[PDB]
């Protein structure tokens, strides 16, 4: 069946019938700073070559028009000394534009028109250099790759903790670098029909993450199983344990947000768990172990799971049995 | 183990045979190097006189070797005799409460093995250690004399070996004892299965015991495997250095002893 | 335009050495993924190292910097290719591999141009060998992209790094390291350094890989025994072990024979050097260095592979005879002692014989190459010398046998002594209550003298062994050199003979122990078959 | 025993068995912007020298191949005027690459191949200059050093405030520059066994910071003792005062987050207090003092402590005594 957002964190829902009013290009550089590296490098070299060829053509033409291009000895001084053909003119254009300044061909004080073309060439060169540096730097603050290094366990299990049904999922870090003030927004989607006859195709509802006195966020050093307790007030509380594996369509997504240390940008990661991915009545294997003088974490058992003799029943019926026991 | 145990072991032999062994070994190794030193001058060309001197050296070598071997034998036997007699006499005059305090295994075990072990292996291993160390010192002196400059290049590398020594022993000993331990409960386990075989086949406990024996043989193999891995490590690294030294020796010999030195009898001894 | 083609060759090495440095410096500033052709890649890289040494030799002979720079650049390029492949084995990528493939293609192009321009007109052989090696490495890279994901369709279907040797705490990772460290045991540096500080124990030690357990070796051995018994004994169990342990043993044996060949080869290049200077030598020196290191490395790898096959065999037959201990009948004291000796001495004999198995195949070729080589250096006289040394090998065996006999006798006496001690160290209070202790000590000393008497003959035989050990090397040179010149010599001849004499004395001693070990192992396997089939 | 995160703020837990899929290098510049200064300077000089030597080699070769390298008078004009050897060629490469443009050796309009090599040399030079500036600037927003200047007192004491047990810890600032919107996440870890037989090796739980009506964050001007009150609902409420000093293994960590003013990045600081570090029944000395016309803060008494006659008992037993008194 159709998934809401894919495991890799990319969004699945394909958009249709966007009334484009042009804002897609109106974000001129915040559009292309999104692109890949080959496309952005291609369009940067094309910017540079476009400008260089434009001014090389205009210079070729101005040297042709002054008549300094006509090879002649005396009665003149070329506006640009030692210019012969188009090739040397393009060499002059790249010599003055990108500010190497070879000086074999000298622009002279006889023609003020060449002064004007230089005084606009250089400023446009400097402006396009300034933007083509700022945008590549604004790019190198792409830290979604740091959204790649995070990992979640492939499937999530539920258990019985403290006499109440609980669901456990793992997270973890993959580098030394921490993520500041990460917060968890844990959401459930379902095609819902209201008592008013209103049917929604998809209905996001927050399920709380259960920490100390409150709080939406967590602290990530070692793999920490996130711990929620479904109660009669919770939206997930009504389902049955035998109807989840095959038929029902329930996506439980988690969105972890946080700002990486060194860049300072705020990244996040998104993952979905389907009704066929989740399973019932198990327990993860303890990862952390007291090694020689530290805590060793073994990621081989990250996705490992052991059987646990826990009663199998619906959370509504389990709450009724708790009322009975 | 300190030099005190070996000091007492060799002082039980006495001053009569200690020097008779040590100086004879030194002289045998000196003859074994001098024969090749004279062969070096033999090479370039009084060939008959040269060959006669070679024969004289060859005879001296074998006579001295026989003398040294007989010395080691006689000394080891005398030391074993005196040590056993002294141990017996000192155990005789002990108080009764001492005998009651110490278990029988330790008191009996020393005589059972220590004595046997020493008699079987100490003389041969001591002879081999002495021959090896003196041959190594002689070879270093040869490759130094052959190349005046090669000497100054070989003292760095040898110091390297010092660092390779420590890190080896402090592990090679350790692993060693571990092997012994994994050998002891294994065999014993076997015996326990043989006697109470009917009880074990009756309880149908064969599966758990087979599991235990797989566990024990794995614990034995891991030790006997790490030991051979460590021996291979030390071997390969010492060999790499032993090849570095011959590389440097030949590279110095080809230039120093041919271009400027103009001596060919040198490079032979050094390379060999 | 020779210099032009030399420069054209220098270029791609430079390209690769320049792209390697950013990535190498990021990587320099625990799952091992292996790719097909890894071992082939490292073998070919060592062959490249060798051919590059030869090219440097050519460049020395010719000299013109620009004419021998290509070798010095390909040297660093191949070392950096090794660094890249280490960086890829440690963390997999699809892009670094393409980064290697580009360089391989360009180097192949340059070598082809060199070959053509040479054909139109020593260099020829070296250039051809380099061409073949680069082509084979290219094919390896093409295989690697064909396997998983260089560009191929979407998902690699990548392996999922092997959990056998990489999952939950294991410390002895021999099968799961770089094929260079599989030879030079570099992975032991960490273990031995940690061992220096903290005392080793079974908690600090690893656990055996799935490649070598009781279950694995037992499985292979029982499969072979099943396939042999379904076609129906001593010969049967023998052939079963043979077919079960298969490729590893012969691999060790061939490592061993190649090492023996190179070891016989060393002294000849010594001889060549000695000749050249008395009348092309630096090349021989560096070749001697290379041949020494390679020969000894192959020898050590051979030892280790044989030892590991033997340990496998010991574990296997031990758990097998324990499996047999479950089904035996009660009618069969003496059998218990025979069983526990069947594990304490018979199994150790079997395993040590399996240690020495490849030596038994590699000894004859060693002595044959030795005798034929010394004959062509010293002529007919050599033959005479070649007899004397060989004559020490049977004599040694005889000596050994005498030792054994003596040992037996001595052991008997020793045992009795222990008995006469066990009483005294138990009736301690009884003994000292009337001071009859000296009376028993006299008897104990009486036993000791008999024990001492046996030990004299044993140590005499030990002395004869040690004496022959260093006497035969002297006697060979004596009766050979005196019997060559003054009967029937450049320094090279004499010193090569000396080297070969030592290189032949070292293996000779081992043949005697090998023969003893082999006959004892044959008897022990007959015993194991008689037991295992009751 | 083993510590969770070290006093300096670095993380202790060593990771084992990371299934590296290559994302560690896939973060190409967000990897090296983490590095120290010597390594980053080394790899930048190596980038620059690598590119310069590459193009110097190709130029040497092209001048060799055209035959302009063969010293000859007439019948030719070198593609690059006045080129003699490799050295002058490398001088030309560094002259055009890093845009000094000396002009003693002139590239000419006779060979378009030299035009191509220049038109790629310059663009690659400009791109690698752009990245090697953006990443060093993204580095100089390392404000972890500002995470260094914060300080916490070495050990934390508990007291009795308002008839209820309380724990007091100090914090403070070390510069004029403020930290915007700092928030406190105060966590306790312990090897815990659930009533379901589940044992966790380490169990992070939030203990609230007790401010006005609510709020997770604080305001840092002067050293402010953070004030929590453990109650029967709190997770720390069960321990005993004589069992903490030696045996028990309880790490109480605090994570203070906040964004520094001038850079705008969000930094944080992390510290641990062990069961042997914390002590019982004391009071800090008042730091702030009304000086001449201001408030003087003396950091000599920062870690000083005075004895206070307060009853010593367990928080559970103290709550039972409060029920009795
Ligand atoms: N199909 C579309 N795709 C994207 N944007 C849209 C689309 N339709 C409308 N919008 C914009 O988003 C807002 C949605 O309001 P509408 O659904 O269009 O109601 P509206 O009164 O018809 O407004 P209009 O279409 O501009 S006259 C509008 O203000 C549009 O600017
Ligand atoms: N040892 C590890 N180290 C780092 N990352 C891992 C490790 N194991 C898995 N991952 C990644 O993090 C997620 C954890 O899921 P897993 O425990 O691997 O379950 P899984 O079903 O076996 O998924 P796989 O291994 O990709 S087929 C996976 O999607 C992996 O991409």
């Amino acid at each position: 069946r159709a998934r809401f957002v894919s495991k890799k964190g990319n969004c699945n829902v394909a958009h249709k019938n966007i009334r484009e009013q042009g804002r897609f290009l109106q974000d001129v550089f915040t559009t292309l700073v999104d692109l890949k590296w080959p496309h952005t490098l291609l369009i940067f070299t094309m910017s540079f070559l476009c400008s260089w060829l434009l001014f090389a053509m205009v210079w070729w033409l101005i040297a042709f028009a002054h008549g300094d291009l006509a090879p002649g000895e005396g009665t003149n001084v070329p506006c640009v000394t030692s210019i012969h053909s188009f090739s040397s003119a393009f060499l002059f254009s790249i010599e003055v534009q990108v500010t190497i300044g070879f000086g074999g061909r000298m622009v002279t004080e006889e023609c003020p028109l060449a002064i004007l073309i230089l005084i606009v060439q250089n400023i446009v060169g400097l402006m396009i250099n300034a933007i083509m540096l700022g945008c590549i730097f604004m790019k190198t603050a792409q830290a979604h790759r740091r959204a790649e290094t995070l990992i979640f366990s492939k499937h999530a299990v539920i258990t019985l903790r403290h006499g109440r049904l609980c669901f456990m999922l793992r997270v973890g870090d993959l580098r030394k670098s921490m993520i500041i003030s990460a917060t968890i927004h844990m959401q459930v989607v379902r095609k819902t029909t209201s008592p008013e006859g209103e049917v929604v195709p998809l209905h996001q509802v927050d399920i709380p993450m259960e920490n100390g006195v409150g709080g939406n966020g967590i602290f990530l050093v070692a793999p920490l199983i996130i711990y929620h307790v479904i109660d009669s007030n919770s939206p997930l509380y009504d389902l049955a344990p035998s109807d989840l594996h095959h038929h029902q369509d329930l996506e439980i997504i988690v969105i972890l947000e946080g700002v990486v240390e060194t860049t300072g940008i705020t990244t996040q990661a998104r993952t979905s768990y389907l009704a066929d991915e989740i399973l019932w009545g198990q327990r993860f294997v303890p990862i952390v172990a007291e090694e020689d003088g530290r805590y060793s974490v073994d990621y081989s058992k990250f996705g490992n799971t052991i059987k646990v003799p826990t009663p199998l029943c619906t959370a509504r019926q389990l709450d009724e049995d708790r009322s009975l026991l | 183990i300190p030099w005190r145990a070996c000091t007492k072991y060799l002082s039980s032999a006495g001053i009569l045979l200690l020097s008779l062994l040590v100086f004879s070994q030194l002289l045998k190794h000196m003859v074994l190097v001098a024969i090749d030193y004279w062969l070096a001058k033999w090479t370039d060309s009084d060939q008959s006189v040269y060959a006669m001197v070679f024969t004289l050296l060859c005879s001296l070598g074998i006579v001295l070797c026989l003398v040294t071997s007989v010395t080691v034998e006689w000394t080891g036997l005398k030391v074993a005799k005196r040590l056993h007699r002294s141990l017996l006499n000192r155990i005789i005059l002990a108080p009764m409460r001492f005998f009651e305090t110490t278990p029988l295994g330790s008191i009996l075990n020393r005589f059972s093995s220590d004595c046997n072990t020493i008699d079987q292996h100490i003389p041969s291993t001591l002879e081999c250690l002495s021959r090896s160390t003196l041959l190594c010192v002689s070879a270093l002196t040869v490759i130094s004399y052959v190349t005046p400059v090669f000497l100054v290049a070989l003292l760095p590398l040898a110091v390297v070996c010092y660092f390779i020594q420590k890190y080896f022993r402090v592990a090679s000993r350790d692993l060693q004892q571990l092997d012994d331990t994994t050998q002891l409960p294994l065999l014993s386990h076997f015996a326990e299965t043989v006697e109470g075989l009917t009880t074990i086949r009756a309880f149908r406990y064969e599966a758990r015991f087979q599991q235990k024996l797989l566990e024990y043989t794995d614990s034995n193999n891991i030790a006997s495997l790490f030991l051979t891995a460590a021996n291979r490590w030390l071997e390969v690294r010492m060999e790499y250095i032993g090849a570095c030294v011959v590389l440097i020796a030949a590279a110095t010999s080809i230039s120093n002893s041919l271009h400027r030195e103009l001596s060919a009898g040198l490079v032979g001894l050094g390379l060999t | 335009n020779g210099c032009f083609v030399d420069a054209l060759n220098v270029v791609p090495h430079v390209f690769l050495l320049f792209i390697t440095f950013p990535i190498l410096f990021i990587g320099w500033g625990s799952t091992w993924l292996h790719f097909p052709g890894h071992n082939l890649r490292w073998i070919l890289t060592f062959i490249l190292l060798f051919v590059l040494v030869c090219e440097i030799a050519e460049g020395i002979l010719s000299d013109h910097l620009h004419l021998y720079m290509p070798a010095g650049m390909a040297f660093m390029a191949a070392i950096t290719s090794v660094v890249y492949y280490h960086n890829i084995e440690t963390s997999n990528f699809p892009k670094l591999l393409i980064a290697l493939l580009i360089y391989w293609t360009l180097a192949f192009i340059t070598k082809t141009i060199k070959f053509v321009k040479f054909y139109d007109h020593l260099r020829f052989c070296l250039t051809g060998l380099l061409v073949i090696l680069y082509g084979m490495l290219l094919l390896v890279e093409v295989n690697v992209i064909r396997v998983r994901r260089y560009i191929f369709f979407k998902t690699p279907r990548e392996v999922k790094p092997p959990e056998d040797l990489q999952d939950l705490g294991v410390r002895f990772l021999q099968p799961f390291v770089n094929l260079l460290s599989k030879g030079t045991y570099w992975w032991m540096n960490a273990f031995i350094k940690t061992a220096h500080k903290k005392p080793i124990d079974l908690r600090a030690i690893g656990k055996l890989p799935i490649a070598m357990r009781a279950l694995t070796n037992y499985q292979r051995l029982c499969v072979a025994f099943d396939a042999q018994a379904r076609k129906d004994g001593a010969r049967a169990i023998w052939r079963a072990l043979c077919h079960a342990f298969g490729r590893r043993l012969i691999l060790s044996s061939t490592f061993r024979i190649l090492a023996d060949l190179l070891g016989f080869a060393g002294p000849l290049c010594i001889f060549g050097i000695v000749d050249h200077l008395g009348k092309n030598a630096y090349v021989l020196a560096v070749l001697l260095f290379l041949a020494l290191l390679l020969q000894r490395t192959f020898l050590q790898a051979s030892y280790y592979v044989a030892i590991e096959t033997g340990i496998n065999l010991r574990g296997a037959i031990q758990t097998k005879i324990y499996n047999k201990i479950m089904h035996l009948s009660t009618s069969n004291e003496m059998t218990a002692g025979q069983i526990c000796n069947l594990v304490a001495i018979d199994t150790n004999q079997l395993m040590w014989f399996f240690f020495l198995c490849p030596n038994l195949w590699a000894m004859p070729v060693q002595i044959i190459v030795g005798v034929i080589l010394l004959y062509y250096i010293l002529g007919v006289s050599a033959l005479i010398g070649a007899a004397v040394i060989i004559l020490l090998a049977p004599v040694q065996y005889f000596v050994a046998t005498k030792l054994s006999q003596a040992q037996r006798s001595t052991l008997e006496h020793s045992n009795e002594r222990l008995k006469q001690t066990n009483e005294m160290l138990r009736g301690m209070k009884l003994l000292k209550l009337y001071a009859w202790e000296s009376i028993f000590c006299s008897r104990v000393e009486v036993t000791r003298r008999k024990e001492m008497t046996s030990l004299r003959a044993f140590a005499v035989y030990t002395s004869i062994s040690i004496f022959m050990n260093t006497a035969i090397p002297i006697a060979a040179v004596l009766i050979t050199f005196v019997g060559h010149v003054s009967f029937f010599l450049s320094p090279s001849v004499a010193f090569a003979s000396l080297s070969l004499f030592h290189i032949l004395v070292t293996p000779l001693f081992l043949l005697s122990s090998v023969v003893r070990s082999t006959v004892k192992a044959l008897v022990s396997v007959q015993k194991l078959s008689e037991f295992l089939s009751s």
